[PDB]
């Protein structure tokens, strides 16, 4: 009954700068290590993002890592991705999931998605 | 003290029927959990029929057995029956009364089906 | 639930696959998140074949009760994973075992208790399933494919297993004059004979703390207080690739002693972290698994440090006159 709803979508220009949420409920959040992911027009998902359970250690794709700054509030259990210095190229829909710190690259055990935010960036 | 006496096992044809008995003194048996046993020659034991009175009193039979034995209790003499119907001649063994968790155990009597 | 310490749940194809020996920490670590340690139990002693834990992981593993606080943090170890660490050794029920009442047995394949004596655990053959009495398996269609969820696994207790600091005979013997002090109405725990007595009654459950300081038998206390200290030391961290999995003996040897290889702060002032450039995707990076440190009981006057600490279901038979 894990229902992790997301947020943060839009049209941002390039270069621009947008900050995506994800509220999960029904689940341990202090727990779970949360990661992002992509998903470009016509094509499968990308791991893109993840974090441990203290916020301390993240990893980010070799062509993200550049920008991306992945954090974690347990306040009001929300996982946050800030887009700096977006690129045409980064148009995908941004899924937020969970489990795992270490097995989270591979996309195999990952039942159920959120519904997703759609981020387009115009050159 | 706990004594529990074994009795009612003797030779029978297969698919015959029999039925034994297995007093208690000492304690009551609407409120201790009781097991069979039964050790076939040449080998170790295992579960038969048991009377759960901490589970609202429910039978439970092994799959061997099952479908075949029934296992009820009274109270007033207390005694605890097993009856048996369509015996094969697998199950030529000794039968064993005990009390769940606990080591009492009674003397054993011998139930022969061949013909 | 919680979290899974590293890895995510398996997803099993081949119900033979053998079950190799990592020698690393962190990949031991990662076999106990994906209930390898389980199914490797069960295949050794319940002549089982296949896996448990299957898409679901040691996250949702079954209690008693279900409310568990040890349970919330992932870091914990139970019993069973102890038991893959090389902590303590899981035996075969024997006749003599006692399955306490209560937990909803039906279906399940594999439940342990902590017995006065050591640990227990009660596992079904292939094919099959115990029962609602938890004392028999039964043929089950469910239980066929060869790999199973893992809500047919049930650990009883609120059981926590950790790093022990030797103690004497001489405080073991106070602590028991101690216990049989405090429980002056108890005559046998498990079969185990306690205080003398000439009047046995009828076993019955027992919701007790204990605490497994480690000899002939555990120590059960009524009143103590108990606390958590964290010290960070080498069993506290787990190494792991960027997404892959767990990491192998030589580079979390490298990384844990070298003392260059990037990952969190708490483990940077632990061991020293690699900085400068940040494309290190191959160099392992080193975490601090969620528990709450380890506790340190105050009982009995002064306070030592257990093996395992616990509030679980044990079987006493009280005095009668």
């Amino acid at each position: 009954e894990v229902q992790l709803v997301e947020s943060g979508g839009g049209l941002v220009q390039a270069g621009g700068s947008l900050r995506l949420s994800c509220t999960a409920s029904g689940l341990t959040f202090s727990s779970y290590a949360m990661g992002w992911f992509r998903q470009a027009p016509g094509k499968e998902r990308e791991f893109v993002a993840a974090i441990s359970w203290s916020g301390g250690d993240t990893y980010y794709e070799d062509s993200v890592k550049g920008r991306f700054t992945i954090s974690r509030d347990n306040a009001a259990n929300t996982v946050y991705l800030q887009m700096n210095s977006l690129k045409p190229e980064d148009t995908a829909v941004y899924y937020c999931n969970s489990g795992g710190i270490a097995t989270m690259k591979l996309m195999d055990q990952y039942e159920y998605w959120g519904q997703g935010t759609q981020v387009t960036v115009s050159s | 003290e706990v004594q529990l006496v074994e009795s009612g096992g003797g030779l029978v044809q297969p698919g015959g029927s029999l039925r034994l008995s297995c007093a208690a003194s000492g304690f009551t048996i609407s409120n201790a959990d009781m097991r069979w046993y039964r050790q076939a020659p040449g080998k170790e034991r295992e579960l038969v029929a048991l009377l759960l009175s901490s589970l609202g009193g429910s039978t439970e039979y092994a799959d061997s057995v099952k479908g075949r034995f029934t296992m009820f209790r009274d109270n007033a003499r207390n005694t605890v029956y097993l009856q048996m119907d369509n015996l094969k001649a697998e199950d030529t063994a000794v039968y064993y009364c005990n009390v769940r968790w606990t080591d009492y155990w009674g003397q054993g009597t011998q139930v022969t089906v061949s013909s | 639930d919680s979290g899974p310490i590293i890895c995510a749940g398996p997803i099993h194809s081949n119900k033979s696959a053998d079950i190799p020996h990592l020698l690393g920490y962190s990949e031991k670590i990662c076999q106990i998140d994906r209930l390898i340690h389980v199914s490797s139990w069960l295949r050794n002693h319940s002549q089982f074949q296949g896996y448990v834990g299957q898409r679901g992981g040691r996250s949702q593993v079954s209690y008693y009760p279900a409310e568990n606080s040890y349970s919330r943090w992932s870091g914990l170890l139970s019993p069973c994973d102890a038991d893959w660490l090389g902590m303590l050794v899981v035996k075969k029920a024997k006749g003599s075992d006692m399955i306490v009442p209560g937990p909803s047995y039906k279906g399940k394949v594999f439940f342990e208790r902590p017995t006065f004596d050591g640990y227990v655990g009660w596992g079904c053959g292939s094919g099959k399933s115990r029962t609602e009495s938890g004392e028999l398996c039964s043929s089950d269609s469910g239980t066929s494919s060869g790999l199973l969820p893992s809500n047919r696994v049930l650990w009883i207790g609120d059981v926590a297993c950790q790093p022990m600091t030797p103690i004497p005979e001489e405080t073991f013997l106070e602590l028991k004059s101690f216990s049989q002090s405090e429980f002056p109405d108890i005559c046998k725990i498990d079969g185990i004979v306690f205080n003398q007595c000439e009047g046995e009654s009828l076993p019955q459950p027992f919701d007790v703390a204990w605490m497994d300081v480690g000899h002939s038998h555990k120590i059960i206390m009524r009143e103590h207080k108990t606390k958590w200290v964290q010290e960070s030391s080498s069993k506290d961290f787990v190494c792991y690739k960027e997404g892959t999995g767990p990491c192998s003996e030589s580079e979390e040897k490298t990384c844990k002693t070298s003392g260059s290889c990037r990952g969190d702060m708490q483990f940077c002032k632990v061991a020293g972290c690699e900085h400068g450039e940040e494309a290190s995707e191959a160099k392992c990076r080193c975490s601090l698994v969620h528990k709450p440190g380890e506790v340190v009981v105050s009982y009995g006057g002064m306070r030592v440090r257990p093996k395992c600490y616990g509030f679980s279901r044990m079987m006493a038979t009280l005095e009668v006159n």
